[PDB]
């Protein structure tokens, strides 16, 4: 099916959505999903999925760095949640020539986008507490 | 006092031991 | 007493110490940097210079 679509002008979107068996190793998964990734033009991955693929522990250590004596920016003076933007070099282990766009999502809170020539983040929000008795995040 | 309280505002942009003194004959 | 002349001074004892120290540095320069990193996270004045420093 992928091949037939490309013949007729199609563009392929791989929304990963990893299943339970595939969360065991980074190595077993990278191999199983490889052919699909390289035949894909637009890809969506979650924040937890992207880190799983590359250096998950390294990212975890980073978010728990609290500076010892003085803060380096006024931002670190304020104790707020982390919203790291992954630099383009970090994602280079996973780029290929036919990738037009890559989206990494952190809930509805942040959406990061990566393109062959540009990068960035779109700010968002979430208010599940406005309706406390009818809230489900399922879809 | 900690980091939450103090911050670095500005990013912006021959020497050694000469010796030890010798005691003195003329103390006065 | 000041002799402006030179070459007659023998700090033999100091010189021997100087050679002695030179060996010491060689042996533990590396150990000493690794130890700093482990016990001291960020440089503040008064702590071992490391790296680009």
């Amino acid at each position: 099916a992928i091949s037939l679509s490309k013949k007729f002008g199609g563009l392929v979107f791989f929304d990963l959505n990893l299943p339970l068996p595939l969360w065991r190793s980074r190595d077993e998964t990278r191999n199983l999903i490889k052919e699909a990734w390289e035949q894909a033009n637009i890809i969506e991955v979650s924040r937890q999925e992207l880190e799983f693929l590359l250096d998950e522990e390294h990212y975890e250590r980073k978010r728990n760095y609290r500076p010892q004596y003085f803060a380096e920016n006024f931002e670190q003076t304020k104790q707020r949640r982390d919203y790291y933007h992954y630099t383009p070099a970090e994602i280079a282990p996973l780029w290929h020539d036919g990738l037009k766009l890559l989206f990494v999502t952190d809930g509805t809170l942040r959406l990061h986008y990566y393109s062959p020539s540009f990068d960035g983040v779109v700010v968002g929000t979430e208010d599940v507490l406005i309706t406390p008795f009818t809230c489900d995040r399922t879809g | 006092l900690s980091a939450a309280n103090c911050s670095r505002m500005g990013p912006f942009k021959s020497l050694g031991p000469l010796g030890t003194s010798l005691p003195i004959e003329n103390f006065y | 007493m000041v002799k402006m002349e030179t070459d007659d001074m023998g700090l033999d004892r100091y010189k021997m110490f100087l050679k002695q120290y030179n060996e010491w540095v060689a042996a533990n320069k590396d150990r000493l940097e690794k130890e700093s990193y482990k016990y001291d996270q960020d440089y503040y004045p008064g702590r071992r210079k490391r790296g680009k420093d």
